[PDB]
């Protein structure tokens, strides 16, 4: 949950 | 649409043309690329010089889809390794970022939100670099609305994501007056119907509690306790996981805190948590146990009504190591502030059975841990001269021969436990 990319 | 699957040096080709819609449609064709499940190719775009590029689109606002695709496509290297957000932040992105928060659109602003989130993410410098650039307040200022409802609901789970990461990491931890400008807009987050924004403010209060007693008692002052309490007792695990940390870290504190978190009615929600089947809940429910177990024999006694002994008892009896290990500490640490009844009543629900079992763990500390445990449970038999229907016990059960036999283990103050409660009890 750090970080996150979209699709 | 074929703006699928270019190569990058077609993307670089589009990029340097002086033609803004050969760029537009080259940066999107950058953003599918990034927006692969298997291996976005991150180093080369980074490798390509591109994002500088990219940073300076974000500055484009006659032409709106080119921000948007260089935000998103930034957004995407920002998400992986530190070094290549470092590199989203060596390109200027940050102020970049901030100034699109006010766009008109809120599917950039969107974008905005997302990648300072995951800029904040990397670790407290770049978190606290984002607020120096003052991120905080047009973050806020898009959630300064009468009724949350009417917020988008993806575009709120993102603020509510990005403000946790403002919240997040700890060395050190974010700045206080930082703190105290989300602080507001978080509680009424908190307060949310959403499953996913009630996760992600859960976690922004568990990492604000993580620390010294005066950030706790930022938050405590707040009386999101009661709220943190309820919460508790959700069905959504997402949900329940970070709450519980809350409240975990806040029993870390004074004991004023504690009784906060009593008062609010947590300890009903223990039978379940205590017993529950994840894991992990089990483990962070019992070491919060164990703090409160820490606590003033009034707060022990409290665990004593709401029948919370039998619990650590069968915690005690069958939980996997690591969570048998925290019951271990809640009842030394109950052992240790207990009144001579409250220790009585301990042995009564059968705590020495499950207590013995464990001194032939082969974990070096536990070991101490029961020990002392042993040794201040005797403590109060001599206060009632009952040392001996005590050390009859500890024989019935096969006590006796795993402490006898504790004298040949290794470590100094164990041997000397062990040695010292034999000759003390046993002749």
């Amino acid at each position: 949950y750090r970080r996150r990319r979209r699709y | 649409q074929g703006t699928v699957n270019w190569s990058v040096e077609d993307i670089v080709k589009g990029i340097n043309s002086n033609n803004l819609e050969s760029q537009l449609q080259a940066t999107q064709a950058a953003r599918k690329l990034l927006s692969r499940e298997k291996q976005p190719p991150i180093d080369n775009i980074i490798r390509a010089g591109l994002i500088p590029k990219f940073v300076s689109f974000l500055g484009k606002t006659d032409c709106s889809p080119i921000q948007f695709e260089s935000a998103w496509a930034l957004t995407n290297i920002a998400s992986g390794t530190s070094e290549q957000t470092k590199a989203v932040v060596d390109g200027g992105a940050i102020p970049a970022f901030i100034s699109l928060l006010a766009s008109p659109h809120a599917h950039i602003s969107e974008q905005a939100v997302w990648a300072l989130g995951n800029i904040a993410g990397d670790g407290s410098a770049f978190r606290d670099l984002v607020i120096k650039h003052g991120a905080i307040d047009p973050l806020l200022a898009l959630l300064a609305v009468p009724d949350l409802s009417t917020l988008a609901c993806g575009y709120l789970r993102n603020l509510t994501w990005t403000l946790s990461n403002l919240c997040r990491n700890k060395n050190p931890a974010p700045p206080l007056d930082a703190v105290e400008q989300i602080l507001p807009t978080l509680v009424r987050l908190l307060h949310h119907n959403d499953p996913e924004v009630l996760a992600d403010s859960c976690w922004a209060i568990s990492y604000l509690t993580d620390g010294p007693n005066e950030r706790i008692e930022m938050v405590v002052k707040k009386g999101v306790v009661p709220q943190l309490v309820k919460l508790l007792g959700a069905t959504e695990l997402p949900i329940v996981t970070p709450a519980l940390r809350a409240i975990g870290n806040i029993v870390t504190g004074t004991d004023e805190q504690t009784q906060k978190v009593i008062d609010a009615g947590a300890l009903a929600v223990f039978p379940s948590l205590l017993t529950n089947p994840k894991t992990n809940i089990q483990k962070e429910a019992t070491w919060t146990m164990s703090n409160i177990t820490a606590g003033r024999q009034d707060q022990i006694q409290q665990v004593v009504n709401h029948g919370l002994v039998p619990f650590l008892v069968g915690v005690l009896s069958k939980a996997d190591f690591k969570t048998q290990k925290e019951a271990a500490w809640a009842i030394t640490n109950y052992t240790s502030g207990g009144t001579v009844e409250q220790i009585v009543y301990l042995v009564h629900c059968g705590i020495i059975e499950p207590l013995m079992n464990l001194l032939s763990a082969k974990d070096t500390k536990i070991i101490q841990v029961i020990l002392d445990a042993i040794s201040n449970i005797f403590q109060a038999a001599e206060k009632l001269g009952e040392t001996e229907k005590l050390s009859i016990m500890i024989e019935e059960c096969g006590g006796l021969d795993k402490i006898e036999a504790l004298q040949r283990h290794e470590n100094e103050s164990v041997y000397k436990a062990s040695l010292n409660l034999i000759e003390k009890y046993f002749s």
